């Protein structure tokens, strides 16, 4: 029933299957790293990410006269076995918390079904996998075997609090925006969280508040998983499409812009900043992309490799994109089914909706100002549970989000840095 | 991304 069938321990011996040393397609050289397969198509690498971007392999913090506003550095974080063990257990716990909700179950199912499209072939008469959507697993005999995957959760790079989805690009194809999709690497940590303010006028002001309430890490991970979903189905909105914030004087006086992809991901009233016209533009654009995938599948006559049959892969993508198959067997995109899937991925899976399911306090809008970063430990059940997060039932922390109240539940939070006034 |  659980999303993760086995409760891995970082020190569990490698078996070359779900506990193995692996290498990722970063187009460069790297020493193998120990990774854990927690679910079909999903892996966790308890290491700081110095791999997806070779130009970001330095965890060392620059001089004090260089650190910006919202950022936190600690080159030693996640360098020991105990930390990696706790990281693995923390990430797994959050996946279970997310999966325990109907919305999270729906999102994770979509993610697992969202296999990156096999569009690496040079000939249109054959389908071939794109190698950067795979990892190389060291087998018991020391040989490497290529395994396709959809998602990898990895530790943050130098800036510990800069969580984000990273994926390998293609020489020509924009995999996260052409309907194809690509393996997503989420830089994330379950060992820290952020403080926000309960009053909207305070939370959206850069000069007020110390961060009384703590964001539930499950929401933060869910936010990244939503981005991952968009990217796996190749419908992420180009980052150059932004909202020139004009609803917050502090954002405005700095000409700050926020991408539509982020507003869409948060959802709620934020998603309304993307007008109907531009929204319809994107819908049509991605509809056309799904059409091309349907046609590319029809042009295929043979498959490259022996991992699976051509008909099998045609079926996995028929299910991913919910395509229709006529009498002749040709695939086509049905407008109704497309709109439903597109809407599910963009309107149903949103941060705002997850807050409703988790019943937690959270920022009311993406257009606010961070307050602080806290060190936390969600592994012990006495601190955080799959079912209630920090707001433990039948305790003084059960009501009024008392568990997220860092002043009441102070034993669960250590403020590492204050951001207010530093913008 | 969390944003600012
Ligand atoms: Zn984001």
């Amino acid at each position: 029933m659980p999303f993760v069938n086995k409760q891995f321990n970082y020190k569990d011996p490698v078996n070359g299957v779900d506990i193995a040393y692996i290498k990722i397609p970063n187009a460069g050289q790297m020493q193998p790293v120990k990774a854990f397969k927690i679910h079909n198509k999903i892996w966790v690498i308890p290491e700081r990410d110095t791999f997806t971007n070779p130009e970001e392999g330095d965890l060392n913090p620059p001089p004090e006269a260089k650190q910006v506003p919202v950022s936190y550095y600690d080159s030693t974080y996640l360098s020991t076995d105990n930390e990696k063990d706790n990281y693995l257990k923390g990430v797994t716990k959050l996946f279970e918390r997310i999966y325990s909700t109907d919305l999270g179950r729906m999102l994770l199912t979509s993610i697992v079904r969202g296999i990156p499209f096999w569009g690496g072939s040079t000939i249109d008469t054959e389908l071939k996998v794109i190698d950067t959507n795979c990892i190389n697993v060291i087998q018991p005999d020391g040989s490497y075997r290529s395994e396709e995957l959809n998602l990898v959760i990895i530790g943050p790079s130098a800036d510990i609090i800069q969580f984000e989805c990273k994926s390998f690009g293609h020489e020509v194809l924009n995999l996260t925006r052409n309907g194809y999709g690509s393996t997503q690497y989420i830089r994330f940590s379950p060992d820290f969280t952020f403080g926000f303010e309960e009053s909207l006028e305070v939370d959206t002001n850069p000069l007020l508040g110390a961060g009384k309430f703590a964001t539930d890490p499950a929401v933060t991970l869910a936010h990244e998983l939503i981005h991952a979903g968009h990217r796996l189905y190749g419908i992420a909105i180009n980052p150059n499409r932004v909202f020139k914030v004009n609803t917050n004087a502090y954002y405005e006086m700095s000409g700050l812009e926020v991408s539509f992809e982020e507003l869409r991901t948060f959802g709620g009233h934020d998603a309304k900043f993307i007008d109907s016209l531009q929204e319809n533009e994107f819908r049509l654009y991605y509809y056309n992309k799904f059409k091309d995938i349907a046609s590319t599948l029809n042009k295929a006559k043979s498959i490259v490799g022996t991992t699976a049959s051509l008909q099998y892969m045609k079926n996995v993508f028929k299910e991913k994109y919910l395509l229709s198959e006529d009498t002749s067997g040709k695939f086509s995109v049905d407008k109704l089914k497309f709109d439903k899937l597109y809407k599910m991925l963009t309107e149903i899976y949103t941060e705002d909706n997850f807050v409703k399911f988790f019943k937690v306090l959270n920022r009311k809008t993406y257009l606010n100002f961070d307050k602080a970063v806290f060190k936390i430990n969600i592994v012990p059940k006495v601190n955080y549970t799959i079912y209630d997060g920090f707001n433990l039932r039948n305790t003084n922390l059960a009501a009024n989000f008392n568990g997220q109240n860092t002043e009441i539940n102070n034993m669960n939070f250590t403020k590492l840095k204050n951001f207010t006034g530093l913008f | 991304r969390r944003g600012i």
